[PDB]
């Protein structure tokens, strides 16, 4: 889908027709494209928490599985995620006997399938940017990516 | 490796014109360090 995007950009001047029809676009379909944004993020952060040193501290146990309430608690306390990005995060995360997660393997689930279509984003949304400039609404869409 | 030793000295912004740099350190690695390994870094006592 993105590459038809990128295909269709392909071409165009500055604040064109077609720029300017996929601004609409975007902002017709804000809140689809605010939660893909927000799920890229969300594990891109996921998985950069997952190496931090305070999380590493708060996982205890030997087997390097990190509980449900101390890793709700440790993403609480690095206070990167709110509230439902950490219920959410916990439904994402796979429940073990007594809800016990593992953590390297929650961070790299789902990053090695969604780095393509990440980066075709990200390829769609600098190209946009970059052709339409002075645009609030591509402004914010480029503040939540 | 030689400045590593001001980090926890209580007199580490002395002969300089600010004198809370430790804590907006501390307020914006915080959330990284569970401000209590800043604190020890630093040297400072979050309740003091």
């Amino acid at each position: 889908m993105v590459v038809m995007l990128l295909s269709l950009l392909e071409g165009n001047v500055v604040n064109g027709m077609i720029a300017r029809q996929m601004v609409d676009m975007l902002v017709e379909s804000s809140s689809n494209v605010e939660m893909i944004l927000k799920f890229f993020d969300m594990f891109l952060k996921l998985k950069d928490i997952v190496g931090s040193e305070a999380f590493q501290d708060y996982v205890t146990d030997p087997r390097g599985l990190i509980s449900k309430k101390d890793f709700q608690k440790a993403m609480d306390s690095q206070k990167q995620f709110t509230g439902p990005e950490i219920q959410f995060l916990l439904s994402c995360s796979e429940a073990d006997e007594n809800e016990m997660i593992n953590f390297e393997e929650f961070a790299n689930r789902f990053q090695e399938p969604a780095r393509d279509i990440g980066f075709n984003v990200a390829v769609l949304l600098t190209n946009l940017s970059e052709h339409v400039p002075h645009d609030p609404r591509l402004r914010n869409f480029l503040e939540l990516a | 490796q030689w400045d590593r030793l001001v980090l926890n000295t209580p007199s580490f912004p002395s002969n300089y014109w600010d004198k809370f740099v430790k804590r907006k350190v501390l307020d914006k690695h915080g959330d990284i360090f569970g401000r209590e390994r800043i604190a020890e870094l630093l040297g400072m006592d979050l309740a003091s």
